[PDB]
RNA sequence: AGGAUAGUGGCCUACCAUGGUUUCAACGGGUAACGGGGAAUAAGGGUUCGAUUCCGGAGAGGGAGCCUGAGAAACGGCUACCACAUCCAAGGAAGGCAGCAGGCGCGCAAAUUACCCAAUCCCGACACGGGGAGGUAGUGACAAUAAAUAACGAUACAGGUUGUAAUUGGAAUGAGUACAAUGUAAAUACCUUAACGAGGAACAAUUGGAGGGCAAGUCUGGUGCCAGCAGCCGCGGUAAUUCCAGCUCCAAAAGCGUAUAUUAAAGUUGUUGCAGUUAAAAAGCUCGUAGUUGAACCUUGGGCUUGGCUGG
């Protein structure tokens, strides 16, 4: 087969930036961070429980 | 500010001429009491020559406010120049440190001196014949 | 009674029927047989190196529809010559003829993995650099 | 050359990685005790399977052999010292029903934020690891040290801590000393 | 290989001894002496990590180069001197005499003694025979040469070295109710009496022996030491415990109470 | 019977017999084989590994032969040959890193041509000398231990007396740097500790993933059976939950992934503990030696006295 085309999809995906955020914490915070997350100020939506819910 | 030195285990030793025991040093409000000062206040408390008592071996705990190490006691300065390692005696500027070559040169001394058969001053002129 | 002895004094019996029908068992068997000591073509290792012979496109097999573009490699430890799939979008283009790569099994120990014919090595390094840091942007290909 | 210096890893992987009941169950322990992560969940349990395992030994042993009285009352012992077991359970069947909550009660980090010397259980955890709190006349900043029963009444503040009676901190004498 | 070992790695030296693991590489090597190399304890251990009066083994040299220390009356200055069972160590410049007895822990005990007892020491009869120009001669435990023994001592007795002139003071015979110590194997350093010697013609004759507390033990004879005519009256001081063996409960009862 | 040996012995010689081992596997072959203490994994039974901190053996490029000595068939001793290889004025002479460090080569694969006898011990005529044995430091993400990367208030809101989501404060601290002392043979580092050392506390945590197995998107853009992913099942042919990216989320975290071997999972090696009508597998059928396995039967019952330990 011919190899002229190698790369071809990743070298036309158009550059997008990366946006700058807070850094999120590590350690011990963020072991804190989730489980407020979780089990304190629950999210459900009434039974019905999500980690990524996508914009719908 | 106020060191409080304590001694335990403590075994009167003949054999070497002194006395031996393990040191604690309270020293709170303070890093640590150097070898020297130690050897000053137990030179006091036990009225010994300054000459005759050596420590060593010192270690601060955790958090800090408490040392611990060991020292001896002579009954005598000539006992102490007797028994005591030759390093801790430069410590305590009772003896002058030693000045030799470096290892490496005197082991290469020692085998340049393995090629000679006789006296230095005999192969040295014969070489110089030799060479005349 | 089970097809087996049982006796009290027959463990030589147990002990060498067992033996005789472990060879069934294809690991116990090339284990043995030491058949990665010589058939091989790593010898035994995880990894090898070799020089890079020629980039050549493979077909995947039906019912995938692609170009597999994998390298030839001659090792340099035996002078076998091995063909090593080179992973990701675009990496092809970081190797090239003649140069010193890195290799390692698709971990089907031995075998050819997903739709790729024949192909039991995948390409680790180039030129003494990791092809995940040059395909990242991490580091450049010493040339 | 000298003797070989033993070491051992006091902890252990679960079999399985990803299983909803034991992830949810891990988290939920490791936020009330304010935990770094799951290697301190996996090194309470390693440490009490193992406890676990030296009592079940001494269990199927005959009721008065001197191995089972021997150890089963050292094994007893012990877990009543640190306060992991009560003192009305020293039957050697109570220490096969411990839980790993009851070893995390008895945490330095747990007994700080108990003892009312910490806002929260995290707060605990920073004020050891920087020196502030002491046990007896010691100071102690490893968060994971186990508390004796003789020593739950002598933990307080380091007497040179800022919050014990010690000299102001850098913060404080850099703002004051402007 | 190609000739004798001259050291000793740390980890291969006597458990007894009770040497730490990571102190050093090596060990002390005893000497060629009076006792066995595994029955033996040098004098660099004994006065450095028992009594601890030297920190180090350049000192313990010092010590011993002094003339200070003796074994068995005379001045030793070999640091790895073989001291063994029964022997005596004097510290004259302390005012200090020990005798090598082992404790119930299977280990040297640092026992103490007067001046009066430390004027002999006991030694067992290994073999009686005729040396050259017919003369009869005794070897002890720790390789001592008497001649003319007293023509009723026989192997396995014990004798009363005088251990000043050398000579035998008298002896005890080998017998049923005799007093004795265990010097091998894992009954070491236990004491009882005899109880019944039970023979084995070509092999190894077995000592059945009762403790004090009428607890009864087997033991092979080459680890019988007679130290005393009758029980409760032995030759020697005993060491602290008198060779009594308590099981872990009972010393775990025996320190409890101890301490509080 | 002798010889030889330190000594036993076909160890060797002379003479004489014809013996010795073997399906209970001799003999031969292979070993990517030094043996063991041990290591990994393991409900139990097991399977795999053990060049390598201790013990025993063997070797010093390959053989062989020796001197000295109590002890060597020694190699940091010698002699010879073979193979490598150094200087040479061409006549000759000198070699042995599987010691320490270091170099080349080999390779997937492994550190300083450093300091010291202070410790551990050893050697010597020896209290004193020597020891790349050993110790110290350097390199070191082999493995192992502990353990930072933030904590707490006030407002503002949402919220059900308090958990957060933001913008507002003052505290705390060690990473790092350093007087100094300690440490050490001398240092380094640790431990202590003046002064300095945190708001984006930029003093900024990573590695893999988000269809299922398997925890976490049917979000947005790009490509269009291409590029690629995918251990396996599969995804990709114009709204791709799987590719390339952004966002968000998940898992473990100073660690995480990949390759290979191995162990569990494997009752898929089954003694415990498999299967053999049809999924693989009862020899076409009998005989038969070794092997394995083999019916029942021989002092039972009764009486008296007594010691101890469990419950009371
Ligand atoms: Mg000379
Ligand atoms: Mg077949
Ligand atoms: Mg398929
Ligand atoms: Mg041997
Ligand atoms: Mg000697
Ligand atoms: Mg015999
Ligand atoms: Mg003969
Ligand atoms: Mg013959
Ligand atoms: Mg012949
Ligand atoms: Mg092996
Ligand atoms: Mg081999
Ligand atoms: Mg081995
Ligand atoms: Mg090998
Ligand atoms: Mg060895
Ligand atoms: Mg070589
Ligand atoms: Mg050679
Ligand atoms: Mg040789
Ligand atoms: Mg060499
Ligand atoms: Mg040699
Ligand atoms: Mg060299
Ligand atoms: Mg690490
Ligand atoms: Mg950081
Ligand atoms: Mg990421
Ligand atoms: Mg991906
Ligand atoms: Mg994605
Ligand atoms: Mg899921
Ligand atoms: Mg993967
Ligand atoms: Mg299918
Ligand atoms: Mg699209
Ligand atoms: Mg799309
Ligand atoms: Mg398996
Ligand atoms: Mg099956
Ligand atoms: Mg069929
Ligand atoms: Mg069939
Ligand atoms: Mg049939
Ligand atoms: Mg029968």
């Amino acid at each position: 087969g011919s190899l002229a085309r190698a790369g071809k999809v990743k070298s036309q995906t158009p550059k997008v930036e990366k946006q700058e955020k807070p850094k999120k914490p590590q350690g011990r915070a963020y072991m804190r961070l989730l489980y407020t997350r979780r089990f304190v100020n629950v999210t459900l939506t009434n039974g019905k429980r999500k980690m990524n819910p996508s914009p719908a | 500010d106020a060191v409080t030195i304590r001694t335990r285990k403590v075994i009167s030793n003949p054999l070497l001429a002194r006395r031996q025991f393990v040191i604690d040093v309270l020293h709170p409000n303070r890093a640590n009491v150097s070898k020297d000062e130690l050897r000053e206040k137990l030179a006091e408390i036990y009225k010994a020559e300054k000459d005759a008592v050596s420590v060593f071996g010192f270690r601060t705990q955790f958090g800090g406010g408490k040392s611990t190490g060991f020292g001896l006691i002579y009954q005598s300065v000539a006992d102490a120049k007797r028994f005591e390692p030759a390093y801790r005696l430069v410590r305590y500027g009772l003896a002058e440190k030693v000045e030799k070559a470096s290892r490496q040169q005197r082991k290469q001394k020692k085998n340049r001196d393995k090629k000679i058969f006789g006296t230095q001053r005999r192969a040295q002129k014969r070489a110089a014949r030799r060479n005349a | 009674g089970k097809g087996k002895p049982r006796g009290l004094n027959s463990a030589r019996k147990l002990r060498v029927h067992r033996r005789n029908n472990r060879w069934a068992d294809q690991a116990y068997k090339a284990r043995l047989l030491g058949t990665a000591f010589k058939s091989s073509p790593f010898g035994g290792s995880s990894h090898a190196k070799g020089i890079v012979l020629e980039k050549i496109g493979i077909e995947s097999k039906q019912p995938n529809s692609a170009i597999r573009k994998c390298v030839r490699v001659q090792l340099i430890k035996n002078g076998k010559k091995v063909t090593a799939f080179v992973p990701n979008d675009g990496c092809l283009n970081f190797v090239d003829e003649n140069d010193e790569v890195l290799l390692a099994g698709f971990g089907r120990r031995g075998k050819a993995k997903g739709d790729i014919p024949g192909v039991r090595f995948k390409v680790v390094k180039v030129s003494g650099v990791s092809l995940l840091a040059l395909w990242k942007e991490k580091k450049e290909k010493p040339r | 050359p000298r003797a070989p210096r033993t070491y051992s890893k006091t902890y252990s992987v679960p079999k399985r990685p990803y299983e909803s009941a034991r992830l949810d169950a891990e988290l939920k322990l490791a936020g009330e005790y304010g935990l770094k992560n799951k290697r301190e969940i996996y090194r309470i349990g390693f440490q009490l399977s193992k406890i676990r395992r030296a009592a079940r030994d001494l269990l199927t042993r005959d009721e008065k052999d001197p191995k089972r009285l021997f150890e089963g009352n050292a094994l007893i012992r012990r877990l009543v010292r640190i306060g992991v077991l009560s003192e009305d359970k020293m039957k050697l069947d109570y220490v096969l029903a411990l839980k790993p909550e009851d070893f995390l009660e008895r945490r330095l980090q747990t007994q700080v934020f108990k003892l009312g010397l910490a806002r929260s259980i995290h707060h605990a955890r920073v004020l050891i690891t920087q020196r502030h709190i002491a046990v007896g006349k010691q100071i102690v900043n490893i968060p994971s040290f186990t508390v004796r029963l003789d020593s739950q009444k002598h933990i307080d503040f380091a007497h040179n801590s800022p919050y014990g009676g010690g000299r102001a901190g850098r913060v404080k004498r850099k703002n004051q000393g402007k | 290989a190609r000739g004798p070992k001259k050291h000793l790695k740390r980890l291969a030296a006597p458990s007894h001894w009770m040497l730490d693991k990571l102190s050093g590489t090596y060990a002390p090597r005893p000497s060629a002496g009076p006792h066995k190399l595994r029955e033996s304890l040098p004098l660099v251990v004994f006065l450095r990590n028992r009594l601890k009066y030297a920190l180090n083994g350049r000192e313990v040299k010092a010590i011993m180069m002094q003339q200070h220390v003796q074994v068995d009356g005379k001045v030793r200055t070999d640091t790895t001197y073989p001291a063994g069972f029964m022997d005596v160590i004097t510290l004259e410049a302390t005012n200090e005499h020990f005798r090598l007895v082992y404790d119930v822990k299977g280990k040297f005990a640092v026992h103490r003694i007067s001046a009066e007892e430390a004027a002999y020491k006991l030694g067992k009869v290994k073999k009686v025979q005729l040396g050259k120009k017919g003369v009869p001669y005794v070897v002890t435990h720790d390789g001592r040469t008497i001649r003319y023994p007293d023509p009723l001592i026989r192997a396995n007795d014990t004798v009363k070295i005088d251990l000043a002139t050398g000579k035998i003071d008298d002896f005890i015979k080998f017998d049923t109710g005799r007093l004795v110590m265990v010097t091998g194997g894992r009954n070491l350093g236990r004491v009882g009496v005899i109880v019944h010697r039970e023979k084995h013609e070509g092999g190894f004759d077995l000592v059945h022996i009762k403790d004090a507390l009428e607890n009864t033990f087997v033991t092979r004879l080459s680890n019988v030491f007679v130290i005393g005519t009758e029980a409760g009256k032995p030759w020697v001081s005993l060491p602290k415990g008198k060779g009594i063996k308590l099981s872990i409960s009972e010393e775990r009862d025996r320190r409890r109470a101890q301490q509080g």
